[PDB]
DNA sequence: GTTACTGTGGGAAAGAAA
DNA sequence: TTTCTTTCCCACAGTAAC
């Protein structure tokens, strides 16, 4: 077998100018229900996987070119639960760009406060990817319907965070649909969910687009908007209220917890109400007002669910042809600060999974590193003359790309890029 | 409250309700 | 400077020598690990062509 | 700027006879440039014409925070032993000197914060004490001084993480020896319920796991 | 239609934390 | 006792296969 090769010069510059990287990810809500006995209530919304990436398609290109039938080169891959006994349900990835897993569940056997969805991830010829994970998601016995302090977060939504919301009809599975954006409007498609921001807005808001919103939690009652983490669409300036039993209150200040079925209110109009009438969303009024002044009854599928989503990435890139080894773990970093200048200018890296098979690339040029821990690394910044054959003292400001190479060859785009500054 | 997110609108039925 | 240059020489070379004993403990793993994970590929790989013959 | 290429590079006391002006890039002060090139000299005349030791940068980092990532044991010295300078400043990641002393492995710097009476239990935005990062880089040395003057053994950072579990999974021996030889608990789950010894086993590091079978036990 | 089932959601029941 | 959180229970109501 071929030996691993170390990620020539020129091998740089070829990504460099091309770039594409593969890269994995996934969605997922940040809490989890628990199912007791031989109960099963599934992952809503259900943990999607897309591939996203231009990269993906050049290893389909060049894997069959090497001889590989459409089925050898169709990236395959399963979903877990963290070291759980169970079995890893497959995924359909055919054609498909995502893959939800609508059947993801854990057992009350499982006494763990937080646990990570596990993705094992490989070809169709079995060559190895890697197993990619995502953020942690907590385990709650029931949503706590009742008042919620603002001392035990985690369990309330911030505003500027995501979230997903969707709609049960007469309590079946097979009905839930979840808000859903494309061809420029809100749809309700059952196979697909969205996260969607949840900024608050200050009781004195204009119109739309252009705004401003502020930190802190949100409970029933202030005016905040939900836009598209995507594609950018957003839902104008909305209004949460508590629900229960088919009635959505009016006067209810506590703060909105998650899996919190809840109605949401447009514009400053008279009524009116979001609601999907199992095909869309559109306009309604729930003028039902006999109860109290401030219980409106709501007609039913307005009713949704809150839950706050989140989304893990890992992006790669095979720098130098196929490798023995997954290109798991993914080495994120989160933080590129510099320590001191000049004659001694160092880089000190933090952020996750790094490994001390790893080196850092000042553009196309492979700088000295070390491995401090997991996620702390330093390297050194080669000379400017690196750079500039003619100089020995930053002439001019000059940036260069940063990057992960590890030794076999795998590259992982970061997204940082260190400059040189003159020296004062 | 010095932060700006911006976006984009879309009202689906009765839009000029609000006034 | 030949006081405070021995203060640098000597750190560097801390930190290189870390460096090369965690490189070199985790590639002497390398092969108990990579074995074991391909062993778990190949298990599912296995369920992964064999249910696509029930298709 | 003009005050600022004379101290980075009579040339500070002339000029002072601006101050505390932040760059657009950088965004530090005179003080954190001539902080990081470790120019004693002009950092000292620059706290003495009175000047903020304690701005942060674009990164929340003080003139401190820079003093210690350059290993300017100089320019150190002079801010530890100015009473204004705050020694337990945090960047905008929760990062205290007292942690970056014991993650780059400088020499004393660690000790010196120490006993210029620094909190020894500070953590970053993530839970880390300084004790954490001195285990996950197995510094030792660093890791018995800030045991000897009092710091949790047992905390846990964000993730349940106990100083022990990142040497376990690191594959620190000799700070896992030191950890365990202090009675420190090995049996504190993170928050996956995975102990020390699972982890360890998991990384293949047969030494910790060795220890947390036999060494100081019961 | 008939049977055998099954996620879901609301409520009763048992602990465990005030 | 109060106040929740954790476990059990059970019945709508669609699915699937005859």
């Amino acid at each position: 077998r071929p030996p691993p090769k170390r990620l020539t010069r020129e091998a740089m510059r070829n990504y460099l100018k091309e770039r594409g990287d593969q890269t994995v990810l996934i969605l997922h809500a940040k809490v989890a229900q628990k199912s007791y006995g031989n109960e099963k209530r599934f992952f809503c919304p259900p943990p999607c996987v897309y591939l996203m990436g231009s990269g993906w398609k050049k290893k389909k290109e060049q894997m069959e070119r090497d001889g590989c039938s459409e089925q050898e080169s169709q990236p395959c891959a399963f979903i877990g639960i963290g070291n759980s006994d169970q079995e890893m349900q497959q995924l359909n990835l055919e054609g498909k760009n995502y893959c939800t897993a609508k059947t993801l569940y854990i057992s009350d056997s499982d006494k763990r406060k937080h646990f990570m969805l596990s993705v094992k991830m490989f070809y169709g010829n079995s060559d190895d990817i890697g197993v990619f994970l995502s953020k942690r998601i907590k385990v709650i016995s029931k949503p706590s319907k009742k008042k919620q302090s603002l001392k035990n977060a985690d369990l309330c939504i911030a505003s500027g965070t995501k979230v997903a919301l969707f709609n049960r009809l007469r309590s079946q599975t097979v009905s839930t649909r979840y808000l859903h954006v494309e061809g420029g409007n809100f749809h309700a498609s059952s196979q697909q969910w969205g996260a969607f921001f949840i900024h608050l807005l200050d009781d004195d808001e204009s119109e739309g687009e252009e705004f401003t919103v502020r930190d802190g939690y949100i409970h029933y009652g202030q005016t905040v908007k939900l836009v598209c983490s995507v594609t950018g669409m957003a839902l104008p300036r909305l209004i949460i209220r508590k629900v229960d039993k088919q009635t959505a209150l009016l006067d209810a200040d506590d703060p909105v917890s998650q899996l919190h079925k809840c109605a949401f209110y447009l514009k400053d109009t008279e009524r009116m109400y979001l609601c999907l009438s199992q095909e869309r969303i559109i306009q309604f009024q729930a003028t039902p007002c006999p109860k109290e002044p401030n219980k409106e009854m709501i007609n039913d599928g307005a009713s949704w669910t809150i839950i706050s989503t989140d989304k893990a990435e890992y992006t790669f890139y095979e720098g130098m042809g196929p490798v023995l080894a997954p290109v798991t773990p993914v080495p994120v970093v989160e933080s590129l600060q510099l320590n001191g200048g000049g004659d001694v200018a160092m880089l000190e890296l933090t952020g996750q999974n790094f490994t001390p098979n790893l080196r850092v690339w000042f553009g196309d040029v492979e700088a000295e590193t070390m491995y401090r821990c997991g996620e702390s690394m330093l390297c050194v910044v080669p000379d400017i003359s690196a750079f500039r054959e003619g100089w020995r003292w930053v002439r001019q400001p000059v940036q260069v790309p940063v990057t992960l190479v590890r030794n076999d060859g795998i590259i992982y785009s970061t997204s940082l890029t260190f400059t040189y500054t003159p020296e004062p | 409250k010095r932060r700006r997110q911006h976006g984009q609108l879309w009202f689906p039925e009765g839009f000029k309700v609000s006034e | 400077h030949s006081a405070v240059m021995e203060r640098l020489r000597r750190r560097i070379e801390l930190c290189r020598r870390h460096h090369s004993t965690c490189e070199a403990r985790y590639e002497a793993v390398s092969p108990e690990r990579l074995e074991l994970e391909r062993q778990h590929t190949f298990a599912l790989h296995q369920r992964c062509i064999q249910a696509k013959a029930k298709r | 700027t003009p005050l600022m290429i004379a101290s980075c590079s009579a040339v500070i006391s002339d000029f002072i006879y601006s101050l505390h002006n932040q760059t657009d890039r950088t965004g530090e002060t005179a003080l954190h440039l001539a902080a990081r090139y470790s120019r004693s000299d002009a950092a000292k005349r620059l706290l003495e014409a009175s000047a903020d030791a304690n701005i942060q940068d674009n990164m929340g980092r003080t003139p401190l925070h820079a003093a210690v990532s350059a290993d300017a044991q100089g320019v150190f010295q002079i801010l530890i032993r100015n009473r204004a300078t705050d020694l337990d400043a945090r960047m905008h990641d929760g990062t205290t000197p007292l942690i970056l002393a014991a993650r780059l492995a400088v020499e004393g710097m660690l000790e010196d914060l120490i006993n210029s009476h620094a909190d020894v239990n500070a953590v970053d935005d993530l839970g880390k004490s300084a004790l954490h990062w001195a285990a996950a880089v197995n510094n030792v040395d660093a890791a018995v001084v800030l045991l000897k003057n009092g710091a949790n053994k047992d905390m846990q950072n964000n993730r349940e993480e106990t100083p022990l579990f990142l040497a376990a999974r690191e594959g620190s021996y000799e700070t896992a020896k030191v950890l365990l030889d202090h009675f420190a608990n090995r049996d504190i789950t993170d928050h996956m319920d995975r102990l020390p010894r699972d982890i360890a086993q998991e990384r293949m590091h047969h030494d910790i796991v060795r220890l947390l079978d036999e060494y100081n036990l019961v």
